[PDB]
């Protein structure tokens, strides 16, 4: 149920439900990524 | 990026070819000589090989992880 | 493989004739990657840009055609494909020019073909403005 | 020069090897040093070097196909490492490029 | 008709008598009009790689499929999901894993990682409807058992679901059954004048 | 009799048949003649093969011998002048100075 979010610099979930400035849990890095839908797309191979 | 599956002009799976001609290559073949025993006769299907740039090897380390 | 000779016409001036198999197997394949990228800043009053999550269709208990792809963030999710007049984030601004009032302001895709999301970044600046970046592919 | 004493000196970092000096191996790499390739990084391991140079000292050469299985890393290390010293013949490895003074 | 060579996956035979027109029909009828089974749609779930999704599917449908195709009907207009008649299914599941001992100089992939390559080894049939009794084991799988498709790092994961199809190759140059099909006509090279000396 | 070349199928000037087919017959018949060489001369060309190679531009030996020949005699003619002007008489044409 929270979002999760991927740090860039180690690959670790932070979970930043709260309204805090964007930090890394485990280490000083500022940068997250979203991680990949749980939905399937459909791609024609061609 | 990565090797193709099948070659341009011919369709002749190439795709496979890959890690065997590196292999051959370790054992000092020449070039023309690692393609010939792979049964690469075509020329087109040789350049499949020929000209590749491995680059997917080299994207993979900047690529994150665990 | 060129065959450097006169064929079928359509090749008076300058104009190549190409091979379907060949284009099929991978030749001349190309991705194309473009940026969308939004920002959410804190004014000089005590108020904040916010994105409001996906409106949902009461009757059918999934959102609405133009905030399909919106994950619960209100934020477009990596993997899913955009088409036309659909949002990116789901922006909402104050129009302060007692309690807030916000008028929706969202990034929406306009482009003629379907894009995929690879990747979305978010970062913050000093100012406590929030960046979000999104790389779409083609 | 002083043509006599200084070999307490030149020992400490060259040892002659089939005729000629070869580079001891603390002038190149000290053991925290990172890749100096791209592609899959690697880490410093002097006695991978060592045990190359080693073989030339007993046998004529280095004269197998596929002594990166036996010490374990790449072959884009052996390969090119070795480049600095030898020269290329068909399967037999690498030639020694100056002769036996 | 003389067959002058064949093996495994090459033929070689002369056609005596027959003219260009039609001997060029059957060329092109074996590039094009012969069908095959081949990935058309790849259902995907969690792909993390480095290769696009996009790259992926059109690698995938490259792939060569061992199915006898005369066993199969084409799938109508429409009629996404298919049966039994008309579709196989396939499925790629893997995830890189770091290999928990290794050498401390831990230079090289294949012992450093597992996994760390995904071979078309890896697609796994899964029976739709009787097919799994029609079928003896091992009859429906990719041909080559080599040929790599993506390539991983730990942490990466690849999940999806291919389904096959019948297809002419005049649609799309996947389902053409031949590396190259040609001919050419017999040489007769005649010495007008008896070459002698050196 | 006679092949049909640009000054009479091409656009540089009359003695054209098509221009002929315009002012003798009309409008029409001229763009329908135009319509049917375009769907023609492929079907002809396509089917007889014409390429270009670098052995449509490798100078055989009968020229090599012959551009030799000319490169050393017209070189020696301008040397001749040389000497001539800076050491020399040099027959200066009418309305121009020497150099
Ligand atoms: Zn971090
Ligand atoms: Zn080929």
């Amino acid at each position: 149920q929270p979002m999760i979010y991927i740090c860039g610099e180690c690959h670790t979930e932070n979970e930043i439900k709260s309204r805090d400035p964007i930090r890394c849990r485990e280490c000083g890095y500022r940068i997250m990524y979203k991680k990949r839908t749980k939905r399937l797309v459909v791609f024609d191979a061609r | 990026m990565i090797i193709p599956v099948r070659c341009f002009t011919c369709g002749k799976i190439v795709g496979n070819k890959w890690e065997a001609y590196l292999g051959l290559l370790q054992a000092e073949y020449t070039e023309g000589d690692a393609l010939d025993a792979l049964g690469l006769k075509r020329y087109c299907c040789r350049r499949m090989l020929l000209a590749h740039v491995d680059l997917i090897e080299k994207l993979l380390n900047y690529a994150p992880l665990e | 493989t060129v065959a450097v000779m006169s064929y079928s016409g359509y090749d008076i001036e300058d104009a190549l004739v190409l091979n379907k198999a060949s284009l099929d197997r991978g030749f001349g394949r190309c991705l194309v990657y473009k940026n969308a990228k939004c920002t959410l800043k804190r004014y000089t009053n005590q108020t904040f840009d916010k994105v409001m999550g996906p409106m949902l269709d009461a009757a059918t208990r999934k959102p609405i055609w133009r905030h399909e792809i919106l994950d619960a963030d209100g934020i477009c999710s990596p993997g899913e494909k955009v088409e036309n007049k659909q949002v990116l984030v789901n922006k909402s601004m104050p129009t302060v020019t007692q309690q807030p009032q916000y008028k929706d302001v969202p990034i929406t895709y306009k482009g003629a073909t379907d894009s995929y999301i690879e990747k979305v970044m978010i970062s913050s600046n000093a100012e406590d403005a929030f960046l979000i970046k999104m790389l779409l592919r083609q | 020069i002083d043509s006599v004493a200084v070999l307490r000196g030149i020992q400490k970092v060259a040892m002659l090897v089939q005729g000629n000096w070869v580079v001891k191996s603390d002038i190149l790499y000290p053991k925290d040093s990172s890749s100096p390739h791209s592609g899959v990084p690697a880490e410093v391991l002097c006695r991978g070097r060592d045990f190359v140079m080693w073989k030339f000292t007993q046998s004529r050469w280095v004269v197998r196909k596929e002594v990166a299985t036996v010490t374990k890393l790449c072959a884009e290390d052996v390969k090119d490492f070795l480049e600095h010293m030898a020269v290329v013949r068909i399967n037999k490895g690498w030639e020694f490029i100056l002769p036996y003074d | 008709v003389d067959v002058v060579h064949m093996d495994e996956n090459s033929l070689e035979f002369d056609m005596v008598g027959i003219d260009a027109a039609i001997a060029n029909a059957f060329r092109r009828i074996l590039l094009a009009e012969v069908p095959t089974m081949a990935v058309e749609k790849v259902l995907v779930y969690n792909n993390t790689s480095i290769v696009q999704d996009e790259i992926l599917a059109h690698r995938l449908g490259l792939i060569p499929i061992h199915a006898d195709p005369r066993l199969f009907e084409y799938r109508n207009q429409g009629d996404e999901e298919g049966t039994e008649i008309d579709t196989l299914q396939f499925r790629l599941q893997v995830r890189c894993t770091r290999n928990p001992h290794a050498a401390k100089d831990s230079s090289d992939p294949n012992e450093l990682y597992v996994n760390h390559k995904v071979y078309t080894r890896h697609m796994t049939w899964i029976p739709l409807g009787n097919q799994a009794d029609l079928f003896p084991e091992g009859t429906i799988r990719p041909v080559h058992d080599d040929i790599l498709i993506a390539q991983l790092r730990p942490g990466q994961e690849i999940d999806l679901l291919m389904h096959c199809v019948k297809g002419i190759g005049k649609d799309h140059a996947k389902f053409s059954p031949v590396a190259t099909a040609s001919y050419r006509l017999l040489p007769d090279i005649t010495l007008l004048e008896p070459v002698e000396g050196e | 009799s006679g092949s049909m070349d640009k000054g009479t199928l091409g656009s540089g000037s009359k003695n054209n048949i098509f221009y002929i087919l315009l002012r003798d017959w009309g409008q029409n018949e001229a763009a329908d003649a135009m319509s049917r060489l375009a769907r023609l001369a492929p079907v002809y060309l396509s089917n007889r093969g014409f390429s270009i190679g670098i052995g449509d531009v490798t100078p055989g030996q009968g020229l090599l011998k012959a551009k030799y020949e000319l490169l050393n005699a017209g070189y020696k003619k301008c040397d001749e002048y040389i000497e001539a002007l800076n050491t020399g008489k040099l027959q200066q044409q009418p309305g121009c100075t020497a150099e």
